[PDB]
């Protein structure tokens, strides 16, 4: 049950490495070439990078990506591309509609708290209309508060703008009082009307702070998210997935807003290996968080399944590369003229071990395998590099013996 | 009236609500579009402590506002 | 009204150290002891010119509070950096004295034990079972060490590197302990406790070795992180700092028992959001108040300071001093007074002459002279909107302390 | 055996304990010298979750170890 798991090198780039690996497995399963190129367009990939990734997506869908393929092509190309896209679409969403943004909803908590404190230092009774002691962790652990110096700048901004807030509040309540001339307001009712007016002023204050001096602080958040090795949080993993799918909120014939996608991809988030307790979809991408310090990739069974262990994949990939490096050489032994025909026969013999039914039959395929290794030994140790290749090949084999012995 | 919430699945869903709906009913509607039980939802909007027993209109939440589900996970 | 005197600071990121220094300067003036004052100055490494400025501030009338200008131009520039330096440096001093006793070690080891659990399992070692740790305890994860940029990245590469040697070191020590318990028959329960202890002790040295390795690279990173301008101070470093300021030393005895020894004992308390602790401790000499995990301020105990101005009087002085730095340099060509600051200086002296004047008849004539000082500057200070309003606000403040001034 | 703990008052105190003493007993001893009631003590040592019901010897806390009271306050 969605139990593959694939790690990454992450030196702080884990979210984006893990997203990239999860995505490339998805893109290969969804064999569609217009999905693949559309995602590449969103990521702004240049053509030589697209060529390298397309060659990886051509790989046999029943064989996993190797550790070297992940470390040398997938993480260097897509790690930066997804990080860039997530930081940039964070700003895009804010410019599109600032109030709908996680940045606004999370930073506004500090803004309201600060205005409570600043209003009280300024001896204004508006400080009473706010309840906020800046203790709610649902807000305080957002990424915006981990930006260096941001709360310092937010405090001098709020101290700057408090008197204008007081005057603007008075303006709108004078207008609201005269709009409610003919109604008889209880003092609790007047307090709800006032708290609402102050609320709306403060909401614009949060957005204006981010936008001030041509979007200085908004840009600081983008550049923070974009800095190499900065730890990704799930807020921006989520911005990133909205961007990759091409999600747009669009108004329709009746005037109702509904989400529109270019390419829908079902994403789930797991914690410490555990799937959610509740029933959602059959996911196409799964990202796994480990103890709030690391991110990894869980590959759904419907999206790829190989019947080799990661050690078994390592052994067979190494044999295929031995077959490409030495295969043309001569191996004057028996029927085998090539070393490549010998290596192919090694590959088939290892699979015959894997599929052999019981321990007694596995033992005889193991015996035939050692005799295959024996047949080539006279000629294969009078070659320098290939004797070294035989040794590592053998140790790789020993590493998959626990897996091979299961049948 | 419509309101929006960003999921834990990289998407945005829409809810039909009334200003008088309690936060509890909003969470029930979220449970009815996502899977999350209400007591597992960490619901966020404009720095407000959305108490289960108080209402959208208590929090000055108007039409087409976007709430956010958070896990606050890092790595 | 047990302790309601609050004194703020300008803190941009330096609130802690500003607040500590203000709290300290009030203490040193209250304890008019010249060798307590000079020993703390020596601990802070102050040069003689800075000691001179601070000693002149300690000369101030003990019944009058320090003004914002004294605080902003004398106390925080000198003592803010000095206390920050001492707090960062004594953190390393304590670590070099006895690393295991330090808050740095006790807090960082949590991540080290967690990481070694994960790496041991990546290495398919059963030692991963001897650890219970999911890095979820906020008592540890909120330590300052985890806010140092990249430290956990570096810790992750150290742990993954060092895991095989840890496994081999465990095996040697467990072999030795089995041969030491040859003659006993240990259950599965006891053997697991023995193994956990051996691994525990090895991992503890791993934490110290990480900080000490490569000429104390990571230890120095923590010291300079704490020392960087505007970095938010945590209460861990407040306590390190107060240990340093008091000259606390843990010293061993004739009998061999350790007891703390101080140069100068000072009772320090920490308040949260203005509220004293629920429980009864001492009557404190310094109080540091934390506000919503974003600001630090200074509460002055009544036993240390008492102002004998009514607050109507204190507001009038503060407003005059704040006229003096905002407008003081502007020209006011009126008789002696060239600057507006020359005029404000004489206004301040005239209010003190009113207060100390003996009877109501003599007070009336000092009040009359105060009005003639206002008369001399009114033409030119009503020749400007902002200064007209300040002259008006000054006049109203003065009228409100007339009942206090007439006593 | 002696044990040490860093206070919330910028000092260090010492306790006399035995390896069999529980964390609960240590917290009561801390209440004796400081003022903190046990349920307000956030006590930490070498990454160990000092559960009230387990003992110093359970956590391999040896002679002259230093524990720490924390408030985790910032500014």
């Amino acid at each position: 049950v969605n139990m593959f798991n694939v790690d990454n090198s992450g030196k702080g780039n884990c979210l984006y490495y893990a997203y990239s690996i999860s995505l490339m497995y998805y893109l290969r399963a969804k064999n569609n070439v217009k999905i693949t190129e559309d995602i590449f367009n969103k990521l702004g990939l240049k053509e030589e990078d697209r060529a390298r990734l397309r060659k990886l997506l051509s790989k046999d869908p029943d064989r996993a990506f190797t550790r070297d393929e992940i470390k040398t092509i997938i993480e260097p190309i897509l790690g930066r591309a997804t990080r860039d896209l997530a930081a940039e679409h964070t700003k895009v969403e804010f410019k599109s509609s600032p109030h709908d943004t996680p940045l606004f909803s999370s930073l506004h908590y500090a803004v309201e708290f600060g205005f409570k404190r600043s209003l009280q230092i300024n001896e204004s009774e508006l400080t009473l209309l706010i309840d906020n002691d800046f203790s709610n962790p649902d807000y305080t652990e957002a990424e915006i508060y981990k930006v260096s110096g941001l709360l310092d700048a937010l405090q001098e901004y709020i101290l700057t703008r408090t008197p204008s807030v007081i005057e603007e509040f008075n303006r709108q309540w004078e207008n609201k009082k005269q709009e409610l001339k003919e109604q008889s307001l209880t003092e609790k009712e007047i307090q709800v009307h006032q708290a609402t007016i102050l609320d709306n002023i403060l909401r614009k204050e949060t957005i204006d702070f981010l936008l001030a001096e041509n979007e200085k602080h908004l840009d600081e958040y983008r550049e923070h998210l974009r800095r190499e090795f900065v730890w990704g949080s799930e807020e921006t993993l989520m911005v990133l997935h909205r961007a990759i799918q091409g999600e747009r909120m669009v108004r329709n014939h009746e005037g109702r807003i509904e989400p529109v996608y270019d390419h829908e991809i079902i994403l789930h988030v797991h914690r410490n290996g555990a799937s959610p307790s509740y029933q959602a979809g059959s996911p196409e991408m799964i990202l796994n968080n480990e103890g709030n310090v690391h991110w990894t990739s869980i590959i759904p069974d419907a999206i790829f399944t190989s019947k080799l262990t990661d050690k078994e994949e390592k052994l067979l990939d190494m044999l295929e590369r031995m077959q490409s490096e030495y295969g043309s050489k001569e191996l004057g032994v028996e029927k085998y003229s090539s070393i490549s025909d010998w290596l192919s026969d090694l590959m088939k013999q290892i699979e015959l071990i894997k599929t052999s039914p019981t321990a007694v039959t596995k033992q005889k395929e193991i015996e035939l395998f050692f005799q295959l290794l024996a047949k080539a030994t006279p000629k294969l140790a009078s070659e320098p590099a290939l004797r070294m290749s035989l040794g590592t090949l053998f140790s790789n084999f020993l590493e998959c013996i626990p897996a091979l012995m299961v049948e | 009236m419509q309101i929006f919430v960003k999921t834990l699945t990289g998407k945005t869903i829409t809810l039909e609500v009334e200003p008088s709906d309690t936060i509890e009913n909003v969470k029930a509607k979220i449970q009815d579009k996502e899977g999350i039980p209400p007591d597992q939802q960490r619901l966020i909007f404009a720095g407000k402590q959305l108490e289960d027993g108080r209402t959208l209109s208590d929090y000055n939440i108007q039409k087409e506002s976007t709430l956010h589900l958070v896990l606050r996970l890092r790595g």
